[PDB]
């Protein structure tokens, strides 16, 4: 078992778009008032993850990466590849030189 | 037309604004926290019961997640425990002994801490089925309901009987350091040898070893599982273990315990004509073979019968084959002709559960699990079993070899974890059979399909040029007969004897004799030599010793029948049913799958109606599988007198 990772499956609320919750609160799932340890009707929202070799496909360690791209005021900085074509000389051509 | 609610500091504002308000606005007042709804010339109060305190923290939700939070961590102590006893079962080592040891220990005091956890949520204010159901399963103490010695002492019994039952041995009184274990030094050489004498003193031998040893132990045994029975809520254990078919809150699908009972009765009753048909002729092939030894009236030897239980007829098949010069359905030779072996075997069997329409399974279980013994180095266990470890990983132990029988097994297990991982979406708890007589039918039905000579010839097991007379159509009905029906008296009047047994209807004094009684009216099967109380032959059985309900395998056998009548009638089989295969039919594997992913959460008579359409089991396939034998046992009792005897006796 790869218990590194942790997993909150419980929260107060539910998380904004794009905001992290990093908080080690004993999750209170009742009204016993949890006292910062875990036990009746308080457990840790920050449980762990197992993940072994002979894991089912659906649960192996599955490495996610997401990539939101931001647009505003500010000047484009990631720009794509812009690919270039090759070099001709003394014929009539449609060239761009950087716009 | 719409409407809506009003609210009022005061009743006085209320009563001066009622006016105001239109018909169907609902008027609401915090002073008096009284509900009132505007109808036609005044408002008519609304019934309100008492004002709760705003708890916003019901036990539902308190439940709900220490049900989750137990689900993700007993899936792990699972899961790694699963790995030890599969590490264990194929490579049996001192270091791998201590680790179920280990594992066992940890999981057992889990268990209980959790289900010590679960007692402060009683299930009254629980409204979500599953959730009750669940912390129902969790609330099971078992042993642990009444006192520490009381369980201990329970326990210390139960190790007593199981390892007397593992030990048990004979020796010959020629030979005295000549002995011979039950499994399997006793086992083969009854059902090798047809001797009558060497039967009879092994079965006598047995029995006096092991029945007069176990006699006081079964008796505390009893008594005890009596004990904790009623601190359990039920009349007898008979009843604990009849509390997992029991179904409570469920309209139109409740079942009770004691509707186990009268449906098992009923379903006996109406199958016996074709069991002292199958009897009758039995009894006239062995007075063929042993004239001098069986009366063409009386009962059956309890030892000429291939089980010393009196179980299963298979060993007497050759001995009451319907035509001995006709060669039986075998393609083991074939798969060798072909080159084949466990691992062809296996892949074969997924082929065959895909072109069922259900979808093939993963790779890891290939690489996970062994399909031969694994040499001499690391010994390993052969029983077929299914492992549910869990985490989406699922095993198979069997020491498959190039035979039939081991086809059949092989796709018996496939069966088994294809029951498993059908509901895996299900809970932790909930990730099981609905009942005990689910998991093995449906390893059976397909397994019977896989058998069948259709699927043979299909995938080039059997010749295409086979031809398929009534001749091998009845004596491969007489082996299932023997096989399957012929067991069905014994599981069910055992399971009947154990009931009464922990219920105390017959007295101590009485039980064997009972039993032999019903050995003889019900059963049909007689003792060969007479004893006294001190014989405790029930007791012998593996399950009585080993704590295991017996009701299982007669409900798995209706149970495969109709899964079996459901699939030919959605495949819209032709012919006898015996014939009928499930391969190359999409659809019979999606109504299959239909129930199998639904798991044990809904109600166990729910997925048998979902299946063919019945609540409540039936013995319907039975008849029209065994049509064909059934007409043949008649016509051949022309002097196989239907029934038996009880008064006549091998010793009288």
């Amino acid at each position: 078992g790869n218990y590194n990772y942790l997993y909150r499956l419980f929260r107060k609320s539910n998380l904004k778009p794009f905001e992290r919750d990093i908080s080690t609160e004993i999750y209170q799932a009742g009204s016993t008032p949890c006292n910062g340890v875990e036990g009746f009707n308080c457990y840790f929202p920050l449980q762990s993850y197992g993940f072994q070799p002979t894991n089912g496909v659906g649960y192996q360690p599955y490495r996610v990466v997401v990539l939101s791209f931001e647009l505003l005021h500010a000047p484009a900085t990631v720009c794509g590849p812009k690919k270039s074509t090759n070099l001709v000389k003394n014929k009539c051509v449609n060239f761009n030189f950087n716009g | 037309g719409s409407s809506g609610v009003r609210l009022w500091a005061t009743r006085q504002a209320m009563l001066g604004q009622v006016h105001e308000v239109p018909e169907g606005w609902l008027i609401f007042v915090a002073e008096q926290e009284e509900l009132y709804v505007r109808v036609q010339n005044g408002f008519r109060k609304v019934q309100l019961e008492a004002r709760t305190p705003l708890p916003r923290s019901t036990i539902e939700e308190q439940a709900k997640t220490f049900l989750d939070k137990f689900n993700h961590e007993a899936e792990d102590l699972f899961y790694q425990s699963s790995l030890a006893s599969w590490n264990y079962n194929t490579n049996i080592t001192e270091e791998n002994v201590q680790n179920m040891n280990n594992a066992g220990d940890k999981w057992s005091a889990f268990l209980k801490e959790q289900s010590t956890l679960a007692q402060m949520y009683p299930l009254q204010e629980i409204q979500n089925l599953t959730v009750k159901l669940q912390l129902q399963a969790l609330q099971q103490n078992g042993s642990s309901v009444l006192s520490e010695d009381k369980s201990k002492r329970l326990n210390t019994i139960l190790n007593t009987m199981s390892t007397i039952y593992s030990t048990g041995k004979v020796c010959n009184p020629d030979n005295p350091q000549e002995c011979l274990l039950l499994e399997p030094g006793l086992n083969e050489i009854m059902a090798n040898s047809l001797d009558y004498n060497e039967r009879l003193w092994a079965w006598e031998s047995w029995r006096s070893e092991v029945g007069k040893q176990l006699r006081p132990l079964y008796e505390e045994y009893v008594v005890l599982k009596n004990e904790m029975a009623r601190a359990n809520h039920y009349e007898d254990y008979g009843d604990y273990w009849r509390g997992d078919y029991e179904v409570n809150g469920v309209d139109g699908y409740d079942y009770s315990r004691g509707q186990l009972i009268e449906d098992v009765e009923h379903t006996f009753e109406e199958i016996k004509p074709l069991y002292e048909h199958l009897h009758a002729y039995v009894r006239a092939k062995l007075m063929n073979a042993y004239p001098s030894y069986i009366s063409p009236i009386g009962c059956l030897p309890a030892h000429l019968l291939g089980d010393m239980w009196g179980r299963f007829w298979t060993n007497l098949y050759s001995l009451t084959v319907p035509f001995g010069q006709k060669p039986n359905i075998d393609v083991t030779d074939a798969m060798v002709d072909q080159a084949w072996d466990a691992q062809r075997i296996f892949k074969e069997a997924e082929k065959f559960f895909v072109s069922v329409g259900l979808p093939n399974m993963t790779q890891g279980f290939w690489e996970n699990s062994m399909l031969t013994d694994p040499g001499n180095v690391q010994k390993a266990v052969c029983h077929p079993t299914a492992w549910d470890l869990g985490k989406g990983d699922f095993r198979i132990l069997m020491c498959t070899k190039v035979t039939m029988d081991d086809f059949l097994t092989a796709h018996h297990e496939m069966g088994h974890i294809q029951y498993d991982m059908a509901y895996a979406a299900q809970p932790f708890l909930l990730r099981n059979g609905a009942n005990e007589g689910f998991h093995e039918a449906v390893g059976e039905i397909m397994s019977l399909s896989a058998a069948t000579p259709k699927h043979l010839k299909s995938i080039g097991l059997l010749s295409p040029d086979f031809q398929e007379d009534n001749e091998t159509e009845i004596n491969f009905l007489l082996k299932q007969a023997l096989t399957i029906v012929g067991t069905l008296p014994f599981t069910y009047m055992l399971e009947k004897w154990r009931w009464m047994v922990f219920k105390g209807e017959i007295p101590k004094d009485q039980w064997m004799k009972k039993w032999w009684e019903m050995k003889r009216e019900i059963v049909g099967v007689v003792e060969p030599v007479p004893h006294d109380e001190t014989y405790c032959d029930p007791a012998s059985l593996f399950h009585v010793s080993n704590d295991y309900s017996f009701i299982r395998y007669y409900t798995r056998t209706l149970y495969q029948f109709q899964f079996q009548e459901a699939l030919c009638q959605a495949a819209k089989h032709e012919g006898p049913l015996h014939k009928c295969d499930i391969s190359n039919s999409t659809e019979a594997g999606q109504k299959l799958f239909n129930m199998l992913r639904l798991g044990k959460s809904e109600p166990w008579t729910l997925a048998l109606e979902n299946v063919v359409g019945a609540k409540n089991m039936n013995v319907r396939p039975l008849l029209n599988y065994f049509e064909p034998l059934f007409t043949w046992l008649k016509d051949q009792n022309k002097n196989s007198f239907v029934g038996w005897s009880t008064d006549w006796s091998p010793y009288a």
